[PDB]
C-alpha cells in the first residue's frame, strides 16, 4: 500500500532512511579488520597478543 | 480540547476489543516508550480495565 | 560485515530491534534476538519530501 511522504508531515511521520550494520564477530576467518598496525611476531616470550 | 495537566482528563474504558495497531496513524508518536507491558504483543492481553 | 539500507517512518525508527513486534518489525524486517551489530538512523525529510 502507498507509503507517500509530504514535507508538511511532522516528526514521527518524516521519512527516516535507516541503515543497519550486521556483524558476525566469532571464531571464523577474518576479512574485515580495523586500522591497527601489524607488528613483528615474537615467540617464547610473554606478550599481549 | 485536551485538558490541562493540573486537571487531567481521565476516561473509563469498558468491555471492548481494543486493537493497539490502528492508533498508529492517530498521532505523530514522537515517543512510544512503554513499561512492564510491552506494546509489541499488547493485543494478546486481557485487562481488568 | 553486512549492511542493509531502507527507509521507515519516524514512529517506527525505534521499532527495528531484536524481538520487536508490530507491522514492519514482524512483516518486513526482523532482527534476531542474538543479533550483534547496530542500526544507524537519520532524518531524510529534506530529500524524501
Ligand atoms: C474527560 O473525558 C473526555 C476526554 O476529553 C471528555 O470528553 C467527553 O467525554 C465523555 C465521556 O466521559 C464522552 O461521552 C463525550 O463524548 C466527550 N466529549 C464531549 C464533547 O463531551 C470529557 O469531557 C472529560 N471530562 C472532564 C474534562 O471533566
Amino acid at each position: 500500500q502507498s507509503y507517500g511522504f509530504r514535507p508538511t508531515y511532522g516528526v514521527g511521520h518524516q521519512p527516516y532512511r535507516v541503515v543497519v550494520l550486521s556483524f558476525e564477530l566469532l571464531h571464523a576467518p577474518a576479512t574485515v579488520c580495523g586500522p591497527k598496525k601489524s607488528t613483528n611476531l615474537v615467540k617464547n616470550k610473554c606478550v599481549n597478543f | 480540547r485536551f485538558a490541562s495537566v493540573y486537571a487531567w482528563n481521565r476516561t473509563r474504558i469498558s468491555n471492548c476489543v481494543a486493537d493497539y495497531s490502528v492508533l498508529y496513524n492517530f498521532a505523530p508518536f514522537f515517543a512510544f516508550k512503554c513499561y512492564g507491558v510491552s506494546p509489541t504483543k499488547l493485543n494478546d492481553l486481557c485487562f481488568t480495565n | 560485515v553486512y549492511a542493509d539500507s531502507f527507509v521507515i517512518r519516524g514512529n517506527e525508527v525505534s521499532q527495528i530491534a531484536p524481538g520487536q513486534t508490530g507491522n514492519i518489525a514482524d512483516y518486513n524486517y526482523k532482527l534476531p534476538d542474538d543479533f550483534t551489530g547496530c542500526v544507524i538512523a537519520w532524518n531524510s525529510n529534506k530529500l524524501d519530501s
